[PDB]
């Protein structure tokens, strides 16, 4: 919740290359997630995306669950890749209660909204 | 001082503007003791004293205001030049504009303008001018001139000031993607030509996202204050038998003011005196900077 | 010599100022007593003022800190503490005290003299002017006062900043008149003037109405108030065969002040459709430089006024004829009258007498004003109506759009811009005009990167500009032969409050040298057709 | 958007995005320079500064770079102590 995305790499850092009982685990991930899709001052897309490369690798330990579904749908939209959002929504949808999370209350620019708007202006209607 | 070796007021070494030269001692002559704010006029009334040290000389900075805005070095400089790579126009035409004289004709596309030619830098102000300034009210020719005729490089701050970035981007990609059609399918000289232009595109498009989320105002490029550097770091101790005490800072620096003081004068002595008058100068007072910065 | 018989106790005693609690007696020197304290200078008694606005406590306080050596109110007011003299005196009834400000003698000048009353809707201060030329022209000096200067009598008119000044200054002015300088001291108010109480206090020989309607509706509250309050006062004060009810037959408002007051005073009609009037243009000579009509009445003059507008200006002329023929049967007398009507005053100014385009001022801020003025140049206009106008700010903001959709509806070309910019942003205002056509400044300004510019559906153009001086040139100078340009915008108005600061840079002097310099603009090439002109190379 | 046309990023961040993500990225192994190395880094202010002084400080001026001071001619610079040996913390 700081601001500033690196603090929370950092953490993040010690705990991946450190013992076991360190480990990451899917809270983990999540919580870097929000710091990059939710900061005011850089770029912050490829970092999400390399981030995304390291939980996939590590499938057999880890899965993914809702909130992970949710957080990942607002960067891509955010930043207008479209078509990556999609696919991940496709996920959300299966799990029950979903849209409620993506829709934090309206906090944060109102994800669940700009899905939808944007998924009109690109004429991706079937998807609509 | 001319053979005085005191500070003269606003001048490259002046104590008010700089801080004091010897500790304690101010303008007038007389001594307090710093170390004690408990009693001590911070500034004196018969001068700007500054009573706490010396070490200032050796931090403080000063300002020079100019009357013509001028172009840094660099962002036009290097091939790839960061105004050109924003502007989307002939390298060739905004550096015309900059260095000799040509004015440009449509300098704002924010606001509505009268008269309607929509032209780049023309050479020829043959065009009657006369007649439209008799025509027109007092400044009532300001008012259309700013919005249409443009020269130096005020004209430079003004487009690149109101300009559309998300806009930009736009156009852009949609110019890219058109690009490349029937590309590399053609004759050795014109694949190389249609890459170059590839790639200008997409570097202007990263400029201006970087602008878009970076908190720096693309108009800063032009300046319209001056910076200068601290008293001390310019030695310039008298010359007795060093011969290069005095700093060519120093010598590069009142070029600069002077030039820009003939201006101010030449602006406020002579409205009646042609563009002619002032075209002259504006030039020099460029190339002064030009030669301080790089 | 600003007055007369009000630097003496006696002279307030004589007056019937009775405020029932007095200190000493007023010998204060004072030329004029005032009831505003405004008005009222440092050592002069100052009566209480009755009004909506400021009450007699108001005043008094108001007065007592000018500096007036008495004030009056309902309660006891220390007057003395701050004045150049300790006597006061407190009446308790404000409009007495109002009704007494102006002195005995200096009242009694006033009403002896002359008077002529104009209250009307619209068009009361073209047919004022035009009853002043015609009495000048009888033989007797006289004055006529209108909303932007309180002329109580003479052909001067001194400063005023509201348009109906104080009763009591402007008794004062007229008794300084009729002592040396004026034969004749006409207080003429319009309806808001005569319902305020200023033309209220003063016997009217005359009191017609050039246009009878709904006046002060929003102020007074009722429709037909201030009629009534003008029919009221020239009952308080009527002659037999002296006042005369010269008002258009049409309006039901004109009948029903008529049918109030004395019976005995002369009644008469001034519309042209009705057969009971006798009046009748019988004519056609219309245009934008001269509208000579051949009068054909029993009681009216022959010739008739040359007017600007089609029906309101030819409406004042026959208004104004009455009252012309009243002191004289003869014709030859309204030459004048008629002269200093054709003379294209500030309101619905008429072409210049240059050889150029027809260039119309007038003074249309109202939507209905400005509805009616538009639809009168439409009547009038024979090729294009060009109009240039802005709001002002702080404004009513619903104003706006209906006023750019009643303009864009009947006009080919019209032209916005910010009239009266007064510490709002520019461009904001000029936006909320642009929204009434639907369009925004955005759908502007990025087809004026292009060379399109495409009009509107209905086929009619729109264009803007910021700034005033540059917009209302290419007005004056886009415009065809046959066609006139229409600056609605401000009429008799020279003041420009561009935020904080005014500029006096708005006035008829900038469109004669645009028409002048409009053969040179020609010469040298340039065309000034439509908004983006054509600039060789 | 998450990739422009000629870029130079890290052969082990390419590798996990191109799991990740269906869009395709396209590309090829670059060998540089021991000089061109230097260039691209991520300190503007030393591992950038030690050849083009004037170049690489304008391009950075203008797009606000933040340097996290990592290394170890950085911290040189400011006369701070070196993340190395007895001062790197543990």
């Amino acid at each position: 919740t700081c601001g500033i995305p690196e603090i929370a790499f950092a953490t993040f850092e010690n705990m991946e290359y450190g013992e076991d009982h360190m480990k990451p685990d899917t809270e983990t991930y999540n919580w870097v997630i929000q710091a990059y899709t939710r900061a005011e001052s850089y770029d912050r897309v490829q970092d999400v995306a390399e981030l995304l490369g390291m939980m996939v690798e590590d499938h057999k330990r880890v899965q993914p669950n809702v909130r992970t579904y949710a957080l990942l749908v607002e960067c891509f939209t955010k930043y207008c890749v479209v078509r990556e959002a999609i696919r991940h929504f496709r996920g959300l949808k299966n799990f029950e209660g979903g849209t409620q999370v993506l829709y934090n209350d309206g906090k944060y620019g109102d994800p669940l909204s700009l899905y939808l708007r944007a998924l009109c202006r690109e004429g991706r209607i079937v998807e609509l | 001082h001319y053979k005085t070796n005191k500070p003269e007021k606003d001048g490259l070494f002046c104590e008010r503007i700089f801080g004091p030269i010897k500790s304690g001692i101010c303008a007038c002559g007389n001594y307090r003791v710093i170390g004690d704010e408990k009693e001590d006029p911070k500034f004196c009334e018969q001068c700007g004293v500054e009573f706490v040290d010396s070490r200032i000389r050796r931090y403080q900075m000063g300002y020079i205001k100019l009357a013509c805005p001028v172009t840094h070095v660099w962002y036009l400089k290097r091939l790839p030049s960061y105004i050109a790579n924003l502007l989307d126009k002939p390298l060739k035409e905004l550096e015309g504009l900059v260095y000799c004289d040509f004015s440009f004709a449509r300098p704002i596309t924010k606001k509505p303008t009268f008269l309607r030619l929509r032209g780049l830098f023309e050479y020829e102000i043959q065009s009657w001018k006369y007649s439209i300034p008799l025509f027109f009210t007092t400044q009532g020719f300001d008012t259309f001139r700013n919005r249409e005729i443009s020269t130096g490089a005020g004209a430079i701050r003004e487009q690149l000031a109101d300009l559309d970035l998300r806009i930009i981007i736009e156009n852009s990609l949609v110019e890219w993607e058109e690009l490349g059609e029937e590309g590399h399918t053609g004759n050795e000289w014109e694949d190389r030509k249609v890459g170059r232009r590839k790639d200008f595109l997409v570097r202007r498009v990263e400029l201006a996202k970087h602008f878009i989320r970076t908190n720096i105002e693309p108009e800063w490029m032009v300046l319209c204050l001056l910076p200068v550097l601290p008293p001390e770091l310019r030695p310039i101790i008298q010359i007795d038998g060093g011969k290069l005490m005095s700093s060519d800072i120093n010598e590069l620096y009142r070029r600069v003011i002077y030039r820009n003081n003939t201006l101010t004068d030449l602006l406020t002595t002579s409205r009646s005196t042609p563009g002619e008058l002032v075209m002259c100068q504006e030039k020099l007072v460029q190339e002064a900077v030009d030669t301080l910065l790089d | 010599e600003p007055k007369f018989r009000m630097s003496l106790a006696e002279l307030l005693d004589e007056s019937r100022v009775v405020p029932l609690s007095v200190y000493g007696d007023l010998e204060v020197g004072i030329s004029g007593v005032q009831h505003d304290s405004r008005l009222v200078e440092s050592g002069d008694l100052f009566v209480c003022c009755v009004g909506r606005k400021t009450d007699g406590h108001l005043y008094l306080s108001e007065a007592d800190k000018r500096g007036a050596v008495a004030v009056v109110a309902s309660k006891e007011i220390d007057i003395e503490e701050t004045l150049g003299c300790k006597a006061l005196v407190i009446v308790e009834d404000t409009n007495a005290v109002l009704a007494v400000l102006a002195a005995s003698f200096y009242r009694h000048p006033s009403k002896s003299m002359t008077l002529i009353g104009i209250t009307g809707t619209n068009g009361k201060t073209t047919t004022s002017y035009l009853i002043k030329a015609m009495y000048e022209a009888m033989g007797l000096r006289t004055g006529m006062l209108s909303t932007v200067g309180y002329y109580i009598y003479g052909d001067n008119k001194l400063e005023s900043p509201h348009t109906t000044p104080d009763a009591v200054l402007v008794q004062k002015l007229m008794a300084k008149m009729v002592h040396n300088g004026t034969e004749a001291l006409v207080m003429e108010a319009s309806s808001h003037g005569l319902a305020l109480g200023r033309c209220d206090k003063v016997d009217f020989d005359i009191a017609v109405f050039t246009n009878l309607t709904r006046d002060h509706l929003d102020f007074h509250g009722t429709e037909e108030e201030y009629r009534d309050a003008k029919a009221k006062l020239f009952a308080r004060m009527v002659d037999p065969a002296r006042h005369r009810k010269i008002v258009n037959i049409d309006d039901p408002n004109a009948a029903f002040f008529l049918a109030q007051g004395n019976p005995d005073v002369p009644i008469v009609t001034f519309a042209m459709e009705n057969k009971s009037a006798d009046v009748h243009p019988l004519k056609f000579q219309l245009s934008l430089f001269e509208t000579q009509v051949l009068v054909n009445t029993p009681q009216g003059i022959l010739e008739i006024s040359s007017g600007l507008l089609g029906r309101h200006n030819i409406y004042n002329i026959l208004a104004a004829v009455a009252v012309g023929i009243a002191v004289g049967a003869p014709l030859e007398d309204i030459v004048k009258g008629i002269e200093e009507v054709d003379a294209v005053p500030g309101r619905c100014e008429l072409i210049d007498e240059e050889q150029a385009f027809g260039v119309i001022v007038d003074y249309a801020h109202t939507p209905d004003a400005l509805s009616r003025l538009l639809d009168y140049v439409r009547e009038l206009g024979p090729r294009r109506v060009i109009t240039v106008f802005g709001c002002a700010g702080e404004s009513d903001r619903g104003k706006r759009p209906i006023m750019a959709k009643i303009a864009t509806d009947k006009s080919d070309v019209t032209i916005l811009t910010s009239d009266n910019p007064k510490t709002e942003d520019p461009l904001d205002i000029l936006d909320d005009m642009l929204a009434g056509v639907g369009w925004s400044m955005q759908d502007y300004l990025k087809h004026g990167e292009n060379d399109y510019y495409p009009p509107l559906p209905n086929g009619h153009r729109l264009f803007l500009h910021d700034i005033r001086r540059v917009a209302v040139r290419c007005a004056v100078a886009m415009g065809e032969e046959g066609d006139i340009v229409v600056v609605a915008g401000k009429g008799h108005e020279t003041y420009q409050i561009e935020g904080d600061k005014k500029e006096f840079f708005d006035d008829r002097e900038e469109c004669r040298e645009a028409l002048q310099y409009v053969d040179e603009l020609h010469q040298a090439g340039i065309d000034t057709s439509e908004f983006p002109w054509r600039l060789p190379e | 958007n998450v990739f422009s046309p000629g870029e130079l990023i890290g052969l082990l961040r390419a590798e996990r995005m191109g799991r990740a993500l269906e869009e395709a990225i396209c590309y090829r192994v670059v060998l540089l320079g021991i000089t061109r190395a230097s260039l691209n880094t991520q300190s503007f202010i030393s591992e950038a500064s030690f050849q083009e002084t004037a170049r690489v400080l304008a391009k950075a001026a203008l797009r606000g770079r933040i340097d996290w001071l990592k290394g170890l001619k950085e911290n040189v610079v400011l006369g701070g102590v070196i993340p190395v040996g007895t001062g790197f913390k543990g």
